[PDB]
RNA sequence: AUAGGUUUGGUCCUAGCCUUUCUAUUAGCUCUUAGUAAGAUUACACAUGCAAGCAUCCCCGUUCCAGUGAGUUCACCCUCUAAAUCACCACGAUCAAAAGGGACAAGCAUCAAGCACGCAGCAAUGCAGCUCAAAACGCUUAGCCUAGCCACACCCCCACGGGAAACAGCAGUGAUUAACCUUUAGCAAUAAACGAAAGUUUAACUAAGCUAUACUAACCCCAGGGUUGGUCAAUUUCGUGCCAGCCACCGCGGUCACAC
């Protein structure tokens, strides 16, 4: 009711910047083989729009429906960046990291 | 699948093999054929008595109700049925042909007397 | 194989199977072009009795006329199944008794 | 003919109420399941549970 | 999707050479008298309509030998008299002629209906147009004609329920608590059962398509 | 699979082929009754008769039902919203097109690159991008996910137009194939069309006809088919003599052949 778009919020690693005020991210999902029961990585592209260019190949992104289709391929805005690449913010503690190091010590505030 | 025009309608779709009929009692598009496609089966109707002597009818009436609320319309074998239920008042035809029927018994007993 | 590598092939994927002499057919309506003997391949010995036939798919194949004694000759209809003669080498096809113009084989 | 014509009339507008009062149901069914007060203190309850 | 524009130019030809090509009205709805069929079709009409075809006048037909096309005079149908005592007309508005016609009897009209002296508020298109079935009323007998005294019209305002579903009724009013007495009853009153031969509208009914 | 036969002078291992089970079509031989279900090989060509009327003229219907499987990810879910039914005063429900998003058959990678397949801007125009070994692009195969659904309605995808004169409606016919149902009756029931209605029409349908294709039950007298070396239940005499012939696999047949 609030959009035509089937996939209304989805995780993803920005995977291409090449377009203009358009974010090319790859989503993955997780697809139960009929056969092996186990489950397996499915991916998909969507285009995000990005109206600062804000995003960098690499970060993970959070996406949203937009109300209608702007573009044939771009269905989905930038809601935020979930991971910046190689700058994360812990979220648990909210203090910067490098990999599993604490950048700054949570002691320290 | 669309049709052009059309509405839905409750009957009676044949059922069971030759010489033993038996009805189920169907909402469906009145496009499509007798014993095919249905929106909901709303009950049954079996018209051979039993070993009780008798026939066994079987009215969803709140899927009825629900569905002539809808707009569906009804065939006129639906509509005797739900008369003899009491669910509708009879219809003229029944009382008409009770008439009809009365009306040509009188005439045999007369032949009877006159003989 | 790992998963992995059982989830990226997939499910066995079986060839199709090979159609016969009949082409996955029953019998086969055919026409006479010659009758002739052939010799088992050697542990046997013998003449087996057996025919060139046009089938009525065009193709052109030898079949074995079974029991004692045939009066086939050219140009006649005979009706051809499967089953391979085991001692003739490439004759996969053998006539139908008692069907056309091929009768059953006279009693003794 | 004349009895017939006068028993269809009044057999279709007593089919006509009743047709009427079927649909009204519906729709109070359909009003009661969307903005009914049962459903909006269901709503209110399970938005302060989440909460 | 590999296109399909051959049927795009079928359908705007066949549109356009419909819409180019219409019959007239004096040409769908004559009718050849001896056999009682319509030349442009070859389909004969019903038998029960026989006898009118050959005794009374179309519309058109009337309004044709009228100054104006006879606008504001009132035209009532045999029919109508024939089946009802109370008076039934229409009170013409407006008349478009059909042209091609030899003697100017085929067309539309328009105008205020009175059934059984009832009057409607607005005017809208009389339907039947081209049945033989009109009459035209004559000046002098107009207030003799349209002479109609409100009869009272106070029918049955409601009637019992069906046996099962009053059952049913009493049975959930009981289950509720509820205790009254009063019969569960149908209000007929907003069922107004209109008679079978009341003019429909005749701007939502088609036209005969040319072959 | 509770498995079994078959490689070798012999054992074990590996590996194929075949046997035993259950269906469907056809063929040989045989075949009594009753009920029920099912029923061209061919998207090849069709003689003939019917398969759509109703109704006071307008309209409505003939866009349905019925048929076929040629082609083939138009079928399913969500959003939006026409037409249609009922409210018909609409508020809206039911149903369901077009449009937007998602999902969706099989084989071949010896089909590995596609060649404009993107984005941004009110536009002017700018950027050079988009799909793809997680299978794009391509060739081939097939009606499907069966209360049913999809596609087609002689062919040129379509049908203004052209080829040309249409049974893939029922009955029926020619050719063709291993494949072979009556040129029956009635609208009495249900369904559909029309009518205000009594009602009318319908090769849908109902009730019949033909056919061991299947299931069920019988039968007063009435049984056939296959097999009998092992796998695998079951051969006595003769005839023949590596010939005639036989076998699903292994194999038999050279004067004592349980294998012809
Ligand atoms: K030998
Ligand atoms: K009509
Ligand atoms: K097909
Ligand atoms: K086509
Ligand atoms: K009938
Ligand atoms: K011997
Ligand atoms: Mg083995
Ligand atoms: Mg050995
Ligand atoms: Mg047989
Ligand atoms: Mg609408
Ligand atoms: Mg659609
Ligand atoms: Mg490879
Ligand atoms: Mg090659
Ligand atoms: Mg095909
Ligand atoms: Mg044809
Ligand atoms: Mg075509
Ligand atoms: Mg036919
Ligand atoms: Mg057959
Ligand atoms: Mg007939
Ligand atoms: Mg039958
Ligand atoms: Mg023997």
């Amino acid at each position: 009711v609030r959009s035509s778009v089937h996939a209304r919020w989805i995780v993803g690693k920005v995977i291409g910047t090449k377009m203009q005020k358009t974010a090319k991210v790859r989503v993955t999902r997780l697809v139960l083989d009929p056969y092996l029961l186990k489950y397996f990585n499915k991916r998909k592209t969507y285009f995000a729009h990005d109206a600062l260019q804000q995003c960098t190949v690499g970060d993970i992104v959070l996406l949203r429906a937009l109300p209608v289709p702007r573009a044939k391929h771009v269905k989905h805005e930038l809601a935020e960046i979930v991971f910046k690449v190689g700058k994360v913010i812990d979220p648990v503690t909210g203090k910067p990291c490098a990999g599993t190091t604490y950048l700054e010590s949570p002691l320290s505030s | 699948k669309a049709y052009r025009g059309g509405h839905l309608t409750i009957r009676l779709a044949l059922g069971g093999c030759t010489n033993r009929p038996f009805y189920r009692i169907v909402a469906a598009h009145n496009k499509c054929p007798r014993d095919g496609r249905f929106v909901e089966q709303l009950g049954s109707y079996d018209p051979l008595p039993n070993s009780h002597g008798e026939k066994l009818v079987a009215l969803n009436l709140d899927r009825i109700r629900h569905w002539i609320g809808c707009g569906a319309h009804l065939s006129k074998p639906m509509e005797k049925l739900l008369g003899l239920a009491g669910f509708f008042p009879l219809h003229p035809m029944m009382i008409t042909n009770a008439e009809r029927l009365r009306r040509k018994r009188a005439r045999e007993v007369l032949l009877a007397s006159q003989k | 194989a790992t998963l992995n590598q059982m989830h990226r092939l997939g499910p066995p994927k079986r060839p199709p199977r090979k159609l016969g002499p009949t082409e996955g057919r029953p019998q086969l309506k055919g026409v006479v072009l010659c009758t002739f003997t052939r010799k088992p391949k050697k542990p046997n010995s013998a003449n087996r009795k057996c025919c060139r036939v046009r089938l009525s798919t065009g193709r052109e194949a030898v079949c074995f006329i079974p029991g004692e004694g045939h009066t086939l000759q050219e140009h006649q209809i005979v009706l051809v199944e499967g089953g391979r003669t085991q001692d003739l080498p490439g004759v996969k096809l053998t006539v139908v008794r008692g069907k056309y113009d091929c009768g059953h084989v006279q009693k003794k | 003919f004349f009895v017939l014509m006068e028993r269809y009339q009044h057999y279709r507008q007593t089919v006509r109420a009743l047709r009427m009062e079927f649909v009204s149901e519906v729709q109070r069914k359909v009003h009661e399941a969307r903005a009914g007060v049962l459903a909006e203190r269901k709503a209110l309850k399970d938005a302060a549970e989440h909460r | 999707v590999r296109p399909r524009l051959i049927a795009e130019l079928a359908r705007r030809v066949r549109a356009l050479r419909e819409q180019l090509n219409r019959p007239r009205d004096s040409q769908l709805y004559a009718v050849d008298y001896e056999t009682l069929t319509r030349p442009f079709s070859g389909r004969r009409l019903p038998v029960r309509a026989w006898a009118d075809v050959r005794r009374e006048s179309r519309l058109l037909q009337l309004l044709g030998r009228l100054p104006l096309f006879g606008l504001g005079r009132l035209v009532t149908r045999k029919s109508w008299l024939w089946q009802h005592d109370e008076p039934c007309y229409w009170r013409l508005t407006r008349v478009r002629p059909d042209y091609t016609a030899q003697n100017l009897d085929h067309g539309k009209a328009w105008g205020i209906l009175t059934f059984k002296g009832k009057t409607e508020s607005e005017a809208r298109e009389i339907e039947h147009v081209m049945y033989h079935d009109w009459r035209l009323v004559p000046k002098h007998e107009e207030e003799a004609f349209t002479a109609f005294t409100p009869a009272p019209e106070d029918s049955l305002a409601s009637v019992p329920y069906p046996p099962l579903l009053r059952a049913m009724i009493i049975a959930e009013r009981q289950k509720n608590g509820d205790t009254s007495t009063e019969e569960p009853m149908l209000n007929v009153q907003r069922i107004r059962m209109e008679p079978w031969d009341y003019p429909a509208k005749q701007e939502d009914k088609g036209r005969a398509k040319g072959t």
